[PDB]
């Protein structure tokens, strides 16, 4: 008066070519498992170095920011200065200057643009990757526990050692 | 291209944009900007070059003052090729040291400071403090001092015969060799070399030119390595004396139970979760202090499957606020389950009481680890990291709140709180017999704790697994007894240090167990003390402190400890943790920081040469690539980072010059690349870096048969082994130890054959000695490899050297990942028994080697699990579980007695023998 129904067949040798079907069946879901798993690792590392390379794209505008405040604060006695004894070729050279490094950082703005763009793309990915790993899970586990039963199952009506091996390898 | 555009602000404002070679160096560049200032504004303002330093943004984001500018710009990698002028100012040194370390480290030291994290906050504070603090005290101390922690003595673990030996004086053409016994103090030998023709000796050392190794101390000259190695194979030591001021040179370096309220949370919200809609989603939380459990594992309802989910609800434990213990370990897993009108997602872990000994109140976010499904499929994951994942922006997290549990903050009582509470045969039987070798024996040992105490100061671990830690009363009187507990031996400690013993406590008296210990022995356990900083709860621990504490008064050890870390910096779940520590070693240990910089440089370097050879194999043949590879050597930025350091492998070995003609890789999965150098004050060491693979497997067997080495040694039986060097340095990267002359079986053979060829490489007398390294080792490498159950053997991962020792390896698979049984090899008895059909004589020794060997195994099994135990933390697929710790219990058969165990490993001794015949026909 106990009872637990889960093997499918009941003979040894239907049970057993079940047992081959489900052991290749878990083996090539845990590589499927696996091979997503690198890319997770992998695509983590790189989110992770896309981040620090925007920070480097920050820490280098800053840099640039502080280059004009300088020019601003700097330049204003000299321009003035040379416009008394009119000297207007300095004045322009200075400001010309000026507006080639201005012209410099939109460059840079637009790199770090299109880093982002890149982040933003491999965040999405990131997610489906995860999302996948979610879906094989169940699937994964059920033929781990399934193989499990059926050993199990097998081991109980006293099947040899030789016979389990060439169903699972 | 060889050029790059550099972009060139100076403080005036100006701006420059102009070419220069990616190989000239900074100084180069200074004079090149000035020239080109001249014809551009404001130049008659500037003062000379002299007065400013380039700044730059360098891969780790961070701002960095170039102030060696000998460097080149290609070595330097600004993010962007952009260079400022700024003034040479203020305490350039702790700058110059942080930029140093972010890129030593591979982690920017402002990621740390992002954080805004008290307990990160104080750690760095604390331990920067100590670390200087240590510096600065070593400085002060003598040569003799310095001697000992830059280059400690290398020892062996004793007859008294004569040879000569080869000793000079630095910088002199003249070397004097003459007489010397095996057992002399080098005091003596230094005596007689300063006789000269006709200064002191004892203000001078001995060096093994060509090596940073030195000879010194209350020791005789046999026991060095050095001249034990030498003596061995015949050879004449070549050492140098060097002056106590010669070594001054380079020393210059510069309330709460009260509260009743049972324990309860607010789960309000999940975040970025990723799942199948028709699926609905459940969080099952569960407190836990170790391994065990405090109280029942509760659940929520199940919500649908969406991204953002929201739950919003009161999860109340079966336990006490004031129940709770010190390290008490809050435990979430998100689950994906079908409605039923199952999945782990991930996990989150949570320590209840902060840093600082408070209970935690008010929101937090909990950023979720994903679950991978492991053979043991449990609901929770305690034991995974309590830290944060680092990937806040995209990965899932939790939203949770703990409630005020009262007006005023609570902390979990002070150690004279606890020992205020803790102060209040047929029993002798029936407690011996437990402990001698469980729900009715737990309560006897609890009830009995005292005389647990007074009699069975071993058996304290098994009291800590019987303590009920969710009663709170019971913690108490626990605590009172292991704050007066006697002093364990190491092997005790050890056991203490694992994941079941979370309390601080305990680790505590762990740590203090473990001070007893010597550097030699210390170093022996390294990898282990590494590894058990991942179960660590709070950054700030005795563990850290003790490892830090050790590498600052032994440079070995921080030179292995640092590579430790390095190695793992990559991971996440370790990377702030470890990142700390590393930090704090740098700041101690300004000078080894040039050291290891200097090697980091030389695995970049190989990286990329690595990855050229790995992509031109398959474009290209193997000669094109290989005249390919070398031309990117001689290239003057590799090759001067190439050459001229201390080897990660042994800091104590010098790599001086590269031999570009002698350099390649080889064939394999991963094509790793073989690299030779050259001494000419030798000496003629090489290396292989191999990347794209894991090598901690391969470290950690090297470890254990080295340990056996030693257990072996000290019962006076030299095996000749061959444990060479394996270090993993990065993620998948690391450096194996080429070891001279010698090759691989299928090779030897390639060309009845290893007879052979032992004759040619010991000819006459020679052979005698050749087959005995053979034997001896045979014997070795066959009881180590059954033991930690290698399986794969074969002729193409078993080499031989030249002097006969025999000695595996690539221990890619171990632990029998079903059990291997005992093998030897008919090719190999067959060296061993001088060619014969029959020589027992012979082979009786060869198993006597095999069973005494076997037999000091066993004496120290418990060394072995226990170590072995810790390693669990690793995370190596085939070291995971209690099965993987049963395949040692069961192959030294420790549950059986001495005599049975003999009896035993006879019978599959024998059985290798028979079966020896079989796999040849
Ligand atoms: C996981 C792993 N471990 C290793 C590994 C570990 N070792 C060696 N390879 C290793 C390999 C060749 C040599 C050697 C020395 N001389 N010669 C030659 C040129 C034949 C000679 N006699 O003229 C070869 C020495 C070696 O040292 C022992 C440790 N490998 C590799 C498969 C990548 N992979």
């Amino acid at each position: 008066y106990q009872q637990d129904q889960v093997v499918k067949e009941d003979n040894i040798e239907a049970v057993g070519k079940k047992l081959h079907e489900y052991n290749t069946q878990f083996q090539e879901k845990s590589r499927e498992y696996d091979r997503l798993y690198e890319d997770y690792t992998r695509t983590s590392q790189e989110i992770q170095m896309k981040r620090t390379a925007i920070e480097a794209f920050n820490e280098t505008i800053k840099i640039f920011e502080e280059q004009c405040q300088t020019q601003e604060r700097y330049s204003k006695e000299y321009i003035e200065k040379f416009k008394r004894e009119g000297n207007e070729t300095e004045i322009q050279r200075i400001m010309h200057n000026y507006e080639k490094l201005k012209s410099r950082i939109s460059e840079i703005v637009d790199s770090r643009r299109r880093l982002e763009e890149d982040l933003k793309k491999q965040a999405a990915e990131y997610r489906e990757i995860d999302k996948r790993m979610n879906s094989i899970k169940p699937d994964l586990i059920q033929l781990r526990k399934t193989r499990d039963q059926y050993l199990m199952w097998l081991t109980q009506k006293g099947v040899r050692q030789k016979k389990l091996n060439e169903w699972l390898g | 291209n060889q050029s790059v555009v550099v972009d060139f602000l100076l403080p005036t404002g100006v701006y420059l944009n102009f070419p220069v070679s990616r190989n000239a160096n900074l100084s180069t560049i200074k004079q090149l900007l000035w020239h080109r200032a001249q014809y551009e504004p404001l130049f008659h303002m500037l003062s000379g070059p002299e007065a400013y330093v380039f700044t730059c943004i360098n891969q780790t984001a961070e701002q960095q003052e170039l102030e060696d500018e000998q460097r080149r710009l290609c070595d330097v990698q600004p993010f962007l090729p952009v260079l400022r002028l700024v003034a040479r100012e203020g305490d350039r040194v702790k700058k110059l040291i942080n930029s140093q370390i972010s890129l030593l480290i591979g982690k920017g030291l402002h990621e740390f400071d992002s954080l805004c994290d008290p307990e990160v906050n104080d750690f760095r504070a604390k331990m920067c403090q100590f670390c200087e603090e240590a510096a600065a005290r070593r400085q002060q101390l003598g040569w003799e001092a310095w001697l000992q922690y830059s280059f400690p003595l290398q020892l062996e673990p004793l007859p008294n015969r004569a040879l000569l030996v080869n000793v000079k004086f630095e910088g002199s053409e003249e070397s004097f060799t003459f007489q010397v016994s095996t057992k002399d103090v080098p005091l003596a030998l230094m005596a007689c070399a300063l006789r000269k023709k006709a200064e002191q000796p004892e203000d001078y050392t001995l060096q093994v030119n060509g090596r940073h190794e030195y000879l010194y101390g209350s020791y005789p000259l046999c026991q060095f390595q050095y001249i034990c190695s030498c003596l061995h194979s015949g050879l004449t030591p070549h050492l140098t004396m060097v002056h106590s001021s010669s070594i001054l040179a380079m020393r210059d370096e510069q309330s709460l139970w009260s509260l009743e309220q049972p324990f309860r949370i607010e789960l309000i919200q999940g975040s970025k979760v990723n799942a199948d809609e028709r699926m609905k989603l459940v969080v099952q939380a569960g407190l836990f202090h170790g391994n065990e459990m405090l109280c029942k594992t509760v659940s929520s309802s199940e919500v649908s499957v969406c991204s953002e989910p929201v739950w919003k609800q009161r999860l109340e434990f079966d336990i006490n606020i004031c129940d709770l213990p010190r390290m008490a370990r809050l435990c979430f897993a998100l689950y994906a389950v079908i409605e039923k009108a199952d999945c782990p997602i991930a996990w989150a872990n949570l320590m209840l009481f902060d840093y600082k000994d408070q209970l935690k109140t008010g929101e937090r976010c909990l950023y979720m680890w994903p679950s991978v499904p492991d053979e043991k499929g449990e609901l929770l994951n305690p034991t995974g990291t309590v830290r944060s994942n680092p990937n806040t922006d995209s990965a899932a997290a939790l939203l949770i709140c703990l409630p005020e549990v009262a007006p005023h903050p609570v902390y979990y009582p002070a150690l004279e709180k606890i020992l205020e509470l803790g102060r209040h045969e047929e029993e002798q039987l029936q407690l011996r017999e437990i402990l001698e070798r469980y729900e009715h024996e737990k309560d006897l040992v609890w009830k009995l704790r005292h005389e647990v105490q007074e009699h069975f100061p071993e058996a304290l671990a098994r009291l800590l697994l019987v303590t009920k830690w969710n009663k709170h009363e019971d913690v108490a009187q626990m605590l009172y007894l292991l704050c007066s507990w006697p002093e364990l031996p190491v092997l005790s400690a050890l056991e203490l240090l694992d994941f079941s013993f979370p309390d601080c406590h305990v680790g505590s008296f762990a740590i203090k167990s473990l001070r007893k210990l010597t550097d030699d022995e210390l170093f022996q356990y390294l990898l282990q003390l590494v590894q058990v900083l991942k179960y660590e709860s709070y950054l700030d621990c005795e563990l850290t402190k003790f490892l830090l504490d050790r590498a600052l008064a032994n440079r070995k050890i921080g030179h292995f400890l640092f590579w430790h870390l390095r190695s793992e910096m990559h991971v996440p779940s370790v990377a702030l943790r470890f990142g700390l520590i590393l930090e704090a070693y740098c700041r101690g240990s300004t000078h080894h920081m040039k050291v290891l910089m200097k090697q980091g440089e030389a695995l970049s370097k190989l990286k990329a040469l690595n990855d050229f050879v790995k992509l031109s194999s398959q474009k290209t043949p193997k000669p094109q690539t290989k005249e390919l590879m070398h031309l990117c050597m001689r290239q003057e930025a590799y090759l001067e980072a190439l050459s001229h350091l201390q080897s990660p492998l042994d800091p104590s070995t010098l790599l001086a010059e590269v031999c570009v003609e002698q350099c390649t890789f080889m064939d394999s999965k991963m094509k790793p690349l073989w690299i030779m150098y050259s001494n000419e004050e030798a000496g003629s060491v090489g290396i292989i870096f191999k990347n794209g693979d894991d090598l901690r497997q391969d470290m950690l067997t090297l470890q254990m048969i080295q340990l056996m080495d030693v257990l072996w040694k000290q019962e006076g039986l030299d095996l000749r082994m061959t444990p060479y060097g394996c270090l993993p340095t990065g993620d998948r990267t690391g450096l194996i130890e080429v070891v001279l002359r010698s090759d691989t079986i299928a090779n030897i053979q390639l060309n009845d054959a290893l007879l052979n060829w032992l004759k040619s490489k010991n000819p006459g007398e020679a052979l005698d000695r050749a087959i005995e390294e053979f034997t001896l080792s045979c014997a070795g490498y066959c009881v180590a490899t059954y033991v930690l159950g290698i399986g794969d053997r074969h002729s193409d991962n078993i080499m031989i050297r030249e002097s006969g020792q025999l000695f595996h390896i690539d221990f890619g698979h171990f632990l029998g990942n079903e059990r291997v049984p005992f093998i030897l090899t008919y090719d190999f008895v067959h060296v061993i028994q001088q060619g014969k059909t029959n020589n027992s004589e012979k082979f009786e020794r060869f198993r006597g080697y095999c069973e005494r060997a076997y037999t000091i195994l066993r004496r120290h099994g418990l060394l072995f699990l226990h170590l072995f135990a810790l390693m669990r933390a690793a995370g190596l697929p085939e070291l995971s579980c209690s099965k993987d710790i049963q395949y040692l219990k069961d192959s030294l058969a420790l549950g059986k007695t001495e005599e049975e165990a003999l009896k035993h490993f006879r019978v599959k001794f024998n059985e290798a023998l028979r079966e020896s015949w079989k796999t040849k026909v």
